[PDB]
């Protein structure tokens, strides 16, 4: 949502084909979230290719089958600002 | 056939006892019943009742034990060959046979499964029963409410017979059947006494070894049995009961291997069901990929089965009565066969 | 020996069993029940119950198979005689006769109909029964909440009778009738015992083959039956039960 708002602010479209998720706790800290397999397969199904996830779920992202994780560049992050750099290169 | 007195009615029982290795406990009871039957008249309702109850005692195996398989790979093969994946259970049962093989004598444990309906939670049971070599038995409990069904009656009533479990334990002569309680989630409640409140007495891992059914009051050890339970959501079960039995989470399938199961079992299943041939009813893998990623997205497997059989059966009618001598599904044909796409490439904004 | 011997009652059961081919499994149970039944004193209620039970058990057809018509032109004729349009159901049942004819032996199946009320969903069932030549037999469950009706009782209760489905198999005297469970959409769903959790043991195609109800414990085999079900709208049907059954839409 914050990235959405920011895109409205600058008016820059968000970078094409860049999904993202995770929770944020009022100071840019990212937080873990469950259910990773469903989001993984869905993002793969939609063709989006720059998913960014909380660092805390790193382990859980790597427990998935290699073929499922083929072709999409995870960028783990802990403080929200890095995502702000990424959405707006 | 005039041997209807104490000469043969008590002989056949006492000799039938011989080969079993009965616990010394119940032999006393059986002896008083024999002598009391000896003093009883051959014709009276008391006589037939006592004789009937004695027959129910003598029928029960005491220490007969079905021989169990112990080879692993021969077990693992047959456990594997008729289902894909569901790795957890195929790993768990294998560990179980390992522990049983290590410490000599046979053993039993109680466990449960849970996942979205239709994942195959119930099909696997019978395959397991053919692997371990335990005799199979099932009895759906869902929607039952009569506790007496699983505990019998007092034997002084008219039609009292022991609860269902003793029927199971006589029907399979071994003392260690693979009982399979089913659909525990949907037991009745709240209009009479909950059968669940009785179930605890069975399922205590240790205490069950002196189970005491109301009909035949003598305690019946049955610790060696291997219970199983199957609920699709592990919340409705009341907590005190839910604690006893370890859970094992089956998980919904991913498409890439939902393909490879359907391409090995389901397709041959449906083709054998409809009686067609690979010549008459060829289907490419690619149409299966399309069908999977278009018309059916879900964790279950019932849905893909329904689509596959529908496609085949439309081809079958097109053959036996229609015009083509060999239907040949191609993606272009698919709309004709299945109907119309349901899911599409939803992307509100590609830019 | 005249004067109504008890062996006459035995034998009328036996003769009733001699023709129809029972599975070997239940072939024994009747034997021990008979041998016990003779020894009973006749005035005992136990004798009444056991004899009534044995009668109930011999009554079930075992492998009686009503023969099926299969010529397709006849199917078209008897369908178009009494229902216009609604071609979907027509084509589906025609595909049924096709696949059944490719594999010899008679087969069962589950289906579901749904659409606006009063389109004739009930009448077409009877027309289909006259088309395939199976017997017909309706059975409503709108609002039902006594689950025991579908599965009888322990046989020691007074007032116990085997659940309905055994009564209908006794009535149609045929292994493969065409049940018409009706108005599943309105089926009772309360604290009193939800039938919807007991129907699943019937409707699941794979495991129904050894269905058993508590009165006469021995499993029955429903695999050749062709269920049909009706509903004004899908949404209220409880989900697991909805999942089993194919869904035509008139
Ligand atoms: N891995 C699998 N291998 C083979 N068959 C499968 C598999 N998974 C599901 N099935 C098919 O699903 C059908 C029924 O599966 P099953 O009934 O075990 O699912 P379920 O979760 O038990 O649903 P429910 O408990 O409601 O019946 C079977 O016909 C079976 O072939
Ligand atoms: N196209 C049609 N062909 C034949 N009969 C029809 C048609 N449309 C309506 N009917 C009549 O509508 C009536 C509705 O009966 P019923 O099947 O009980 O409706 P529903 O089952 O939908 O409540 C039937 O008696 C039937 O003859
Ligand atoms: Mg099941």
């Amino acid at each position: 949502i914050v990235t959405a708002l920011l895109s409205l602010a600058m008016g820059r479209p968000v970078r094409q084909n860049l999904a993202m998720t995770g929770e944020v706790s009022l100071t840019g800290k990212i937080l873990p979230v469950g259910g990773i397999k469903e989001k993984t397969i869905a993002a793969k199904r939609a063709g989006v290719t720059c998913i960014v996830l909380p660092a805390e779920n790193k382990k859980d992202f790597y427990d998935l089958a290699a073929f499922i994780t083929e072709g999409l560049e995870v960028h783990f992050v802990e403080h929200y600002r890095e995502i702000f750099d990424i959405a707006f290169p | 056939l005039e041997k209807d007195d104490k000469d043969a009615i008590e002989e056949k029982f006492r000799e039938r006892l011989k080969e079993l290795v009965v616990p010394k406990h119940v032999m006393d009871v059986v002896d008083e019943e024999l002598s009391k039957l000896g003093l009883l008249d051959n014709h009276s309702s008391e006589f037939n009742v006592t004789r009937n109850y004695l027959d129910w005692l003598t029928s029960i195996p005491w220490g007969k034990y079905s021989n169990e398989n112990l080879d692993l790979a021969r077990a693992q093969a047959v456990l594997e060959e008729d289902h894909y994946g569901m790795e957890d259970v195929k790993k768990r049962i294998l560990e179980f046979i390992a522990v049983s093989q290590l410490r000599g004598s046979t053993q039993g444990k109680i466990l449960c499964f849970y996942g979205p309906p239709g994942v195959g939670k119930t099909s696997i049971a019978r395959s397991i029963a053919r692997a371990l070599n335990r005799e199979y038995f099932r009895f759906s409990v869902g929607g039952m409410t009569d506790v007496a069904e699983i505990k019998g009656h007092r034997r002084t009533y008219v039609g009292a017979m022991p609860g269902k479990i003793i029927q199971c334990l006589k029907k399979t002569k071994t003392e260690n059947p693979l009982i399979l309680i089913d659909e525990v989630d949907k037991i009745g409640r709240g209009y009479q006494g909950d059968p669940s409140s009785a179930l605890l007495e069975l399922l205590d891992p240790e205490q069950n070894a002196n189970f005491l059914d109301h009909y035949l009051d003598v305690p019946v050890d049955l610790s060696k049995v291997l219970f199983i339970c199957t609920a699709n959501v592990t919340d409705t079960i009341p907590e005190p009961l839910r604690d006893r039995m370890e859970m094992i989470n089956v998980s919904g399938y991913v498409a890439q291997e939902k393909l490879a199961i359907a391409e090995r079992y389901l397709v041959p299943q449906a083709r054998a069901l409809c009686g067609l041939d690979e010549s008459k009813a060829k289907l490419s893998s690619d149409v299966l990929t399309l069908l999977i990623k278009q018309y059916c997205r879900e964790s279950g497997v019932r849905n893909l089965q329904k689509q596959v059989e529908k496609v085949l059966r439309k081809s079958a009618y097109k053959i036996v009565s229609g015009e083509a001598e060999s239907v040949e599904v191609t993606p272009e044909n698919l709309q004709d066969f299945v109907g119309k796409p349901v899911f599409t490439v939803e992307r509100m904004y590609d830019v």
